[PDB]
């Protein structure tokens, strides 16, 4: 009924809570200077960016794509935790848990990334650095073209107002995706997937009653996900190739390889 | 074949 739906979003919400440190919530207080407390150093520039390191954590351009990996990895590791608390996931074939979150972290990351995002720029280092949409742009092919579809989806996608309960449910309907290549067994991955949009839908009906037809605005963007996902796996193929300096982290590699 | 994910999955 009813009532187990809103126990499941209440469920994922705390989950949500617990596994992702920055939470939309932080994120749009930081970026209204609302937080009163200490804002984050911008980084607009080549000079802003280097005296920005005293607050983050050889070339600019391959110095910035590089450290985006290392937020990447610890973001993989923010959804696979998040990902073990949803009800029944961990109890499907292994092989299967595996291929669900190889395609749907890239997903989940753009998803929340938007929470962290303005027209103007992005957060970085958990809201204590911004970072320019203007300077990402700035930067050296094929370095320049790299955030910006990111910036494109989040501008669309912040416009649903959603927030960090409605988000929940968002994130685990994207990772209980019966069509993925490879899974073994989609019947029981799309048995939680029925209930987690059944939960969805619900969660949106109560939290935006003067919202209407959220819910179904809200699925069509899960198609956008994976165009700015395939996109930027292409991307990805290309500096593979152009830029052999560069360092692919173990574990994005483990990822985007057969994707 | 996947042993990052495995092991973050079954840790």
């Amino acid at each position: 009924e009813s009532a187990d739906l809103r126990a499941l979003a209440k469920h994922l919400y705390d989950s949500y809570i617990k596994s992702f440190p920055l939470t939309k919530a932080k994120a749009r207080a930081i970026l209204t200077g609302k937080t009163t407390d200490k804002s984050p150093f911008v980084i607009y520039d080549m000079n802003s960016l280097m005296m920005g390191e005293d607050k983050i954590k050889k070339e600019v351009a391959i110095r910035i794509f590089q450290g985006c990996q290392f937020c990447s990895v610890e973001a993989v590791q923010e959804i696979t935790e998040y990902a073990k608390s949803i009800p029944g996931f961990v109890n499907l074939d292994l092989n299967d848990q595996v291929t669900l979150l190889k395609y749907g972290v890239h997903e989940i990351i753009y998803t929340m990334l938007a929470s962290l995002m303005n027209k103007d720029g992005v957060l970085i280092s958990e809201g204590q650095g911004f970072m320019t949409r203007e300077f990402l742009k700035s930067l050296r092919k094929p370095f320049g073209d790299f955030m910006e579809p990111k910036f494109e989806f989040a501008v669309k996608f912040n416009a649903l107002e959603l927030d960090d309960s409605d988000l929940a449910i968002f994130i685990a309907v994207i990772i209980l995706s019966g069509d993925r290549p490879g899974l073994l067994n989609v019947k029981p991955i799309e048995d939680i997937q029925d209930n987690l949009l059944q939960a969805l839908e619900l969660q949106l009906k109560l939290n935006h009653p003067e919202s209407s037809q959220l819910f179904a605005k809200l699925l069509q963007k899960m198609t956008d996900l994976r165009q700015i996902v395939t996109e930027h796996v292409q991307l990805l193929q290309v500096i593979k190739k152009t830029e052999t300096d560069m360092s692919l982290h173990p574990l994005l590699q483990e990822i985007y390889k057969d994707l | 074949r996947h042993k990052i994910l495995h092991r973050l999955l079954q840790e």
